[PDB]
């Protein structure tokens, strides 16, 4: 009848959102894969950091003592 | 399972947001920190570096 | 025939799984900053030390100098 | 089977969760991007650090050979 117009279109717009949900998760995957190849990285860089910020601590301490030393003579110089 | 599925997987990114959000203020504060730190430590080398120096004259003056 | 809903399913279920490795590399990004954090604010510290040292010995050394 | 105000509730409740993942993967991205940026700080911070250890070494073993 003259509804098989309008059904047709029901049947586009049902077949449409399918679709579009279909898309949405194929994007919905290729994000999270980019953002679990940010984390990766993240975590990486991390891990390096902090070796880095251990081998500086480190050199805070080796410096304090080596400065204990100096003033020590320094004084000892000066009197 | 389609409802479920759904409403329970955007739970799940709802949380890990929630926990980034954080981290990422987290990282602002590392940022603050660090940029200080780069400055204060270039400061420190050069001022190392002068007492070497102040050193070493000691040395041929006085040994 | 029925591939369409399949694939979508799959598709969310992957999704779920992953976010579940995401929360996995969050928590430990936040916990390894937060470590991190206190580890540059101890570091912090002694640099303020250290130069305060340094410069009161470049201070003493060259008073006898010249 | 499944009225069209399902598949239509079906897909706003996709394309929410999308929007969501997307602004998750924003935050990763921008974690990335700083923790990449402050490692250049880091690299900057090390540098300094062991040569300023250096120097102070070498300043201690002059300081010790100036009182003998
Ligand atoms: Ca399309
Ligand atoms: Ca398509
Ligand atoms: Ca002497």
């Amino acid at each position: 009848g003259s509804m098989r117009n309008e059904l047709e279109e029901m049947q586009r717009r049902a077949d449409q959102l399918a679709d579009e949900s279909l898309e949405s998760t194929r994007r919905m995957l290729q994000l999270v894969e980019e953002s679990k190849d940010a984390g990766i990285r993240t975590l990486v860089m991390l891990d390096e950091q902090g070796e880095q910020l251990d081998r500086v601590e480190e050199g805070m301490n080796h410096i304090n003592q080596d400065m204990k030393e100096a003033e020590k003579n320094l004084k000892d110089l000066g009197k | 399972g389609s409802n479920r599925r759904l409403q329970q997987t955007q739970a799940q990114v709802d949380e890990v947001v929630d926990i980034m959000r954080v981290n990422v203020d987290k990282v602002l504060e590392r940022d603050q920190k660090l940029s200080e730190l780069d400055d204060r430590a270039d400061a420190l080398q050069a001022g190392a570096s002068q007492f070497e120096t102040s050193a070493a004259k000691l040395k041929r003056k006085y040994w | 025939g029925s591939a369409r809903e399949n694939e979508m399913d799959e598709n969310l279920e992957q999704v779920s799984g992953i976010i579940g490795n995401l929360r996995h590399m969050a928590l430990d990004m936040g916990n390894e900053i937060d470590t991190q954090n206190r580890q540059i604010d101890r570091i912090m510290e002694k640099a303020d030390s250290n130069k305060t040292r340094i410069d009161e010995a470049n201070q003493r050394a060259t008073k006898m100098l010249g | 089977g499944s009225a069209l105000s399902e598949i239509e509730t079906r897909h706003s409740e996709i394309i929410k969760l999308e929007n969501s993942i997307r602004e998750l993967h924003d935050m990763f991205m921008d974690m990335a991007m700083l923790v990449e940026s402050q490692g250049e700080m880091i690299d900057r911070i090390e540098y300094n650090v062991e040569h300023a250890v250096d120097y102070v070494e070498r300043a201690v073993s002059d300081t010790k050979k100036a009182v003998k």
